[PDB]
């Protein structure tokens, strides 16, 4: 939009439905230059490692990446109390991810 | 002051009695009452099903609340459960308050 309005809202909540829970977690982000914008080959060797089982060949990217592959990143101590102790299972269904309130 | 909910008109009482069944009577007529019965007495089922409205939790809560729970330390009898001879048994009194809010 513009410079001077807000592009989301800070959505952190959860909502308990009969048989669905939805849950929803915002957090605020940090991201530097990784390897000065360059793609860099990196190794085992360029670690000072050398032993075989140890050994490695790649390439460090100056991307990053967002991670929520963690339960407590969407589920609070009490919601997680809530699901253990009153469900025989769950499993997810559906994702949201928004990205917004961009600052360089 | 004991524990509950207090009304007005609360579940009716239920009262229930065996009729008399008189033994053999006299031949001859006689105006006093009745004393002599046919030993009796009265079995059956009682079945009672009441609907409870709940009032759910909305907490804001972050740590996790304090529950009841049962111990998983290894016991002679379970708890709320029948002995080796047949006899239920309530071990502890339970009340109602271990969820939490603000005041």
């Amino acid at each position: 939009d513009g410079v001077g309005s807000s592009s989301g809202n800070w959505h952190c909540d959860s909502q308990w439905l009969g048989d669905r829970v939805i849950t929803t977690s915002t957090r605020t982000w940090a991201l530097p230059t990784y390897n000065n914008h360059l793609y860099k080959q990196i190794s085992n060797s360029t670690s000072g490692g050398s032993s075989n089982d140890n050994a490695y060949f790649g390439y460090s990217t100056p991307w990053g990446y967002f991670d929520f592959n963690r339960f407590h990143c969407h589920f609070s101590p009490r919601d997680w109390q809530r699901l253990i102790n009153n469900n025989w299972g769950f499993r997810p269904k559906r994702l949201n991810f928004k990205l917004f309130n961009i600052q360089v | 002051l004991m524990g509950g909910f207090g009304m007005k008109h609360p579940p009716p009482q239920i009262l229930i009695k065996n009729t008399p069944v008189p033994a053999d009577p006299p031949t001859a007529f006689n105006k006093d009452k009745l004393n002599s019965f046919i030993t009796q007495y009265s079995t059956g089922q009682v079945s009672v099903e009441i609907e409870w409205e709940l009032q759910k939790e909305n907490s804001k809560r972050w740590n996790p609340e304090i529950q009841y729970t049962s111990n998983y330390y290894k016991s002679n009898n379970v708890e709320f459960a029948v002995n080796t001879e047949g006899v239920y048994s309530e071990p502890r009194p339970i009340g109602t308050r271990y969820l939490t809010r603000n005041l």
